[PDB]
């Protein structure tokens, strides 16, 4: 659409290895504002007439090294209706496999996880997966494993996603030579494991449970 | 400014953020669409890529209200009487829109309407007075709402509105169909469109017309790094003016009008019932009533206050006996000697209040006002327009 | 962009290339015949020699839509309920523009109309879902096509239009004749 | 032609404009004292400075026939 | 009815600051023009100049009087 | 091709001939006549 904000709907699971089941794209599932838009209709044997070169398909790969522990999995956002479909106490919010679409369940149900872009610009070319608030489709699990990763594809060329933790540094940066009394002098931190959000500026609350560390004297 | 789109939140003094119950005016200016009298289409507006309705003006201008569906519920609780305070007057479901404004608003998560409910009913007619807490609006509006609504024009929070475009042959009312185009005294016009909005995060305003699109992006969170007070001298001989200047984002709620605000800053009244306080609204900005005082104190933690909504003023700091500052009337206050005693004299400033609202701003307590430079500015004092400052020093000061 | 045409596809980025099923938007913007009220000729604009025809909108800017022939039916025939995926409506052949959109479209190789058809005739009434493999559109429309539609606006690959500028005086719909706006 | 009222502000107020024959859109503006300071001086109507009758912002409406209400 | 009518023309009363700038903005399409002006006493631009030093016997004097303030 | 004036045989590849039984079109573009009411 050369006039409105496209969106575009995927079923990315690799491992999901049901017969019937197979990777596959759907136009105008939602809306940019995240509404219903319309029902998902099958574009995969379709994609070679269209002159798709390698160039349609969006595949991932939540484990890539089968650890037991999935390290990427999906939300809800701005642009996008997902539910968690699998309710039961005994799963939770880190199993990318309960999410699915309620309104289109036959090929986006439960496993098969969906994922969603949206055009950034009316005639722009460039997607995404944050919407306007910075809330990506795709998180970390809380109990990832450092070292481990994910794999995720388009045009037939993978990146990894891989997670790990950085050293810290803290100086306090005196104005002049003494610090003296009545004063402000910087406290500087460093640390990337407190940058969670590339699109946000964060800020170390203590009523926050998720800021996990604070700086005392 | 782009060149047809402009947004007030578009400062870059405060880097195009946003805070608290605040109201964003969309206006779109182009010479395409200016004329009145045939029947143009409603210009393209989104705001994070959810549609904004657009009413056309007598200027030939087109005009959308926004805000922070949360805010708005929490600011409205706090104005008990209506019209008074921070009123949005009564809040609507996205539903509601075709049969109370006669347009569809289904891509917001509400509307703020300037009626009051006759009827109140659970479900039909929608909330008065809002939530502390906020969250979904579900109550929805009719046709039969607006009829029966006994006060129009209960919305405090923007009151200078361009007149809606008159229904002429082919043209509606604002040219996409308001019922009732009387502004600022009706029940339609103006109206706020409510958007849940991501704390720390962008709000983009877009615009599509032929040969590009405009943008303008917003940020929503805390202002407080933008807020100071200045003084005009460093050093005040002893019957001088005490000009003071705030600046501060979370201030300016209207982007029409020119925004008055009230304080109790009185540290040292230590009355157990006595708490520092802020009222909006509590005059105009030409010194009249104006409305009611409303406590603010207890709700300024709920509106994205950060140590930044509270003036505070202590007379005689060194306890020397002799109180160094006094306030007095100006033009854009009517502020009265409550204790008119002749064993007392205009030095001291627990002897002035308000006379109408004496509860929480009577005799001590001393009541501060301050007044926008401009509409739309940021920018308040405590000087009025022949210079008279409300704060001056006192004539037998140390 | 040059001065006063504008042509969706004309990207640095991309270095000016298309693909696929998209539809191309050309927009003319011109202080000559901007105004509205008056019946200013249309502009000529021609794509591959053949020309486009262009509705005057608001905002005194002519607008026209273009695909590819086959790659249009091709996607099309994905869109199995109607205003849903990527439909372009209904496949009418270039005679159908008189009697369906009220002015020529002859120097095309197919018109694309957001309706739906009731009566589902062989000859004259159009194709609803398109052909998986394309060809030549040969299924004509005509007046009594667009009465009986039982739901218009089937088109879901153009959703933001600017409204055409309505008929007063001299002037029709979209200054040029559009049967309805 | 109804065209559109132009958008001018004094001191971020807004200044009612009116066409004339000439196609040109005007408007005239004086300070509140001052003009009521020298209005007092015209003890007879339509001679030295008179302003003519003071009326209130509100006033607009029902006077003129428009609003005047971000005015003095 | 201009100039003889109740309503045209009329003046819009602001609340101005004397030593302070005066504002008047136009907002249009593709920029905004601003006109800004001082509001204060101007017998610093006012003066009076005669046509020559020395007069004979049925000279005409000449008087020339420079001042902002009587153009009202 | 001037400014107003358009005619098909105007071909710098064939140095403006024209024969046969060919058919020219010329065709006149200009702002001060383009109004059709």
């Amino acid at each position: 659409d050369p006039t409105d904000e496209d969106s575009w709907t995927f079923a990315t699971n690799t491992k999901n290895t049901t017969s019937s089941f197979n990777v596959d794209t759907f136009y105008q599932v939602f809306d940019e504002n995240g509404a219903s838009g319309g029902s998902a209709l099958t574009l995969r044997t379709t994609l070679s007439s269209l002159m798709c070169e390698d160039n349609c398909v969006l595949t991932l790969d939540v484990d890539a090294q089968s650890s037991g522990t999935p390290v990427v999995t999906i939300q809800d956002n701005g642009d996008s209706i997902l539910t968690q479909l699998n309710a039961s106490s005994n799963t939770n919010a880190n199993n990318a496999s309960a999410f699915g679409i309620s309104t289109e369940t036959a090929k986006l149900g439960t496993g098969s996880i969906p994922v969603t872009i949206t055009e950034q610009g009316p005639n722009s070319g460039v997607f995404g997966t944050y919407d306007e608030s910075d809330k990506s489709v795709l998180k970390i699990t809380d109990n990832a494993k450092r070292g481990t990763s994910a794999s995720l594809d388009y045009n037939e060329t993978p990146q990894t996603i891989l997670v790990g933790f950085s050293f810290a540094s803290i100086d306090i940066q005196p104005v002049t030579d003494e610090w003296t009394s009545g004063q402000e002098i910087p406290v500087v931190i460093v640390d990337a494991d407190q940058n969670k959000n590339s699109r946000a500026d964060e800020d170390l609350d203590l009523n926050n449970p998720d800021v996990t560390l604070i700086p005392a004297l | 400014a782009n060149a047809n789109l402009f947004v007030s939140a578009e400062n870059s003094q405060f880097d195009n953020y946003m805070s608290g119950p605040q109201v964003i005016e969309v206006v779109v200016i182009d010479s395409d669409i200016n004329d009145t009298d045939e029947a143009k289409g409603e210009p393209d507006v989104t705001v994070n890529g959810k549609v904004l309705r657009m009413v056309q003006a007598v200027d030939g201008n087109w005009y959308g209200y926004f805000a922070d569906r949360d805010q708005a519920q929490i600011a409205d609780s706090t104005a008990t009487t209506a019209d008074s305070g921070l009123d949005f007057g009564v809040f609507c479901a996205s539903s509601s829109g075709t049969a109370a404004l006669g347009f569809s608003t289904t891509e917001t998560d509400g509307i703020a309407i300037p009626i009051t409910i006759a009827n109140a009913t659970a479900t039909g007619n929608g909330t008065q007075t809002g939530s502390s807490s906020g969250g979904a609006i579900t109550t929805t509006c009719a046709a039969n709402t607006l009829d029966a609504s006994t006060a129009n024009g209960t919305i405090n929070v923007v009151r200078e509105a361009k007149d809606p475009v008159a229904a002429s042959g082919s043209v509606s009312v604002g040219q996409i169909g308001l019922k009732n185009g009387t502004a600022n005294s009706g029940p339609n016009w103006p109206f706020i469109q409510l958007y849940e909005l991501n704390p720390t995060g962008n709000v983009v305003v877009q615009y599509n017309k032929g040969g590009g699109v405009q943008s303008t992006t917003l940020t929503f969170d805390t202002v407080d790094q933008f807020a100071e007070l200045s003084l005009d001298r460093t050093v005040f001989p002893r019957v001088s003016q005490v000009h003071a200047t705030i600046t501060d984002l979370w201030l300016n709620i209207d982007p029409t009008d020119e925004d008055s605000w009230t304080f109790a800053t009185n540290t040292k009244n230590t009355t157990s019932s006595f708490n520092v306080d802020t009222f909006y609204q509590v005059f105009d900005e030409n010194g009249a009533s104006g409305g009611s005082a409303l406590t603010l104190r207890t709700t300024l933690s709920s509106l994205m206050c950060e140590d930044n909504c509270v003036l505070t003023l202590d007379v005689d700091a060194q306890s020397s006996g002799t109180p160094v500052v006094t306030i007095q009337d100006n033009g854009d206050s009517i502020l009265t000697q409550l204790n008119a005693s002749s064993n007392t004299n205009a030095n001291n400033a627990s002897a002035f209040g308000i006379s109408t609202e004496t509860a929480k701003l009577g005799t001590g307590s001393i009541p501060v006002t301050i007044t926008e430079q401009g509409p739309n500015s940021g920018v308040f004092g405590t000087y009025d327009e022949s210079d008279k400052s409300v704060l001056k020093i006192t004539d037998n000061a140390k």
